[PDB]
């Protein structure tokens, strides 16, 4: 039954600008 | 974490920054995590080579490997970007040092008057003065000359025989730096009077032995094989204080040196500074660009670096000869075009080489001549008054 068959770069690289 | 930082605050004192990456290279190969204060040795560096891409770089890695900048961080960029003229980027420091709740000391004020300089901001210069007494503050003897350099380029007379009186007023000692800029707004008024009574008062200077042999190499008297070294002493003596402070020096004598007639001195000083470090930025020559970059020079430095561009030139085939008068974010707009560096390069231009040095249609602070026009090029005479 239903047991059957066991059931962070570009941070911080951004432009100055 | 002491020998790195030891290491790299020489490197960024004497602007060697290819030893300061190696240094870094090496930090990250040995899996050390540099300190927040070898980075900013790191940043000195790349801003006394002008090398602002670069030094924006490791500002922005300061952030990534947790080593947040500090205090001294904000002022090797604010003196990097002072040197170029580079306010746009001045004012990001300033907007962000008030928002870091970093209040504005004397050295930030410097900056920002030196940048406004540079930049051809004559009034909002003298503003930042006038606006730091307002903050009360202490202005030191760096901030003098830094007013005294806006009244001398803005050709004040008056002004700046107020300012430099003041200055020994209390017993200052003006430094060379100040008495070349007396000379300038002199010879730029063609004052020959106030000139000679400047000299006088440096030929004696029983106190102080570089306005001596300054103002005696000035006016000749130094010129020869065996009394050039006595010249060359001075200038090794004043190379050990790094190029931050060289910079300052080269630019004021070299304006001095022109606007007194004394041109073809100005180009032997000029080729002085170069081979010690000075102007790394200056020249670049190979196949693709022969470049002048005058972005961080004096009035009478840039002509003197022209002066000499231009003959090298005529010697001699790049696919562009340029003139890089603008270095920053001022270029992709219409006010770099009017920048007062920008239009003294192109008005000296014009009546040397007739028209063959035209603007760029892709950038406001450059002015090439393309490949075909160089073959349709002394062209400037080097001599001394």
């Amino acid at each position: 039954g239903t047991g059957f068959n066991k059931g962070d770069i570009l941070f911080y690289h951004r432009e100055f600008c | 974490m002491e020998t790195y930082e030891g290491i790299i605050f020489a490197c960024g004192k004497g602007g060697l920054h290819e030893d300061a990456r190696k240094i870094l290279q090496y930090m990250t190969a040995k899996d050390v995590v540099p300190s927040s204060k070898a980075y900013t040795g790191v940043i000195e560096a790349f801003g006394q080579a002008a090398l602002y891409e670069e030094a924006l770089v490791a500002f922005n890695t300061m952030h990534e490997v947790g080593s947040n900048p500090s205090i001294e961080t904000f002022h090797s960029l604010l003196y990097s970007f002072a040197r170029g003229g580079l306010f746009k980027e001045s004012e990001v420091i300033l907007s962000r040092l008030v928002n870091s709740g970093i209040p504005r000391n004397r050295d930030t004020f410097n900056a920002t008057i030196e940048a406004y300089k540079q930049g051809g901001k004559f009034e909002e210069a003298v503003k930042t003065y006038v606006d730091m007494e307002k903050s009360r503050c202490d202005p030191d003897e760096r901030t003098l000359e830094a007013v005294l350099s806006v009244y001398s380029c803005a050709r004040l007379v008056d002004e700046c025989r107020e300012q430099f009186e003041e200055m020994k007023a209390s017993d200052i000692l003006p430094s060379i730096m100040c008495y070349c800029m007396m000379l300038s707004v002199y010879g730029k008024t063609e004052s020959w009077d106030d000139v000679n009574e400047l000299l006088e008062e440096m030929l004696s200077n029983r106190v102080s032995n570089i306005h001596q042999v300054i103002g005696q190499m000035i006016k000749g008297n130094y010129d020869d094989d065996s009394n050039w070294q006595i010249v060359e002493y001075v200038l090794d003596k004043l190379n050990s204080e790094g190029c931050g402070l060289g910079i300052r020096f080269y630019n004021a004598l070299l304006d001095a040196l022109w606007w007194l007639g004394q041109k073809e001195r100005a180009a032997r000083v000029l080729n002085e500074a170069t081979k010690r470090g000075i102007f790394p930025e200056l020249f670049r020559k190979n196949k693709l660009v022969w470049s002048v970059d005058v972005h961080r020079m004096s009035e009478g430095g840039m002509y003197t670096a022209l002066s000499v561009w231009l003959n090298d030139l005529s010697d001699i085939l790049p696919q562009l000869a340029v003139v890089v008068s603008v270095r920053g974010q001022l270029e992709k707009s219409s006010a770099a075009r009017e920048s007062p560096i920008t239009r003294a390069a192109f008005s000296f231009l014009q009546d040397h080489v007739s028209s063959s040095f035209s603007f760029t249609g892709w950038n406001g602070g450059r002015i090439m001549c393309q490949r075909s026009q160089l073959k349709q090029l002394n062209i400037v005479a080097l001599t001394n008054s």
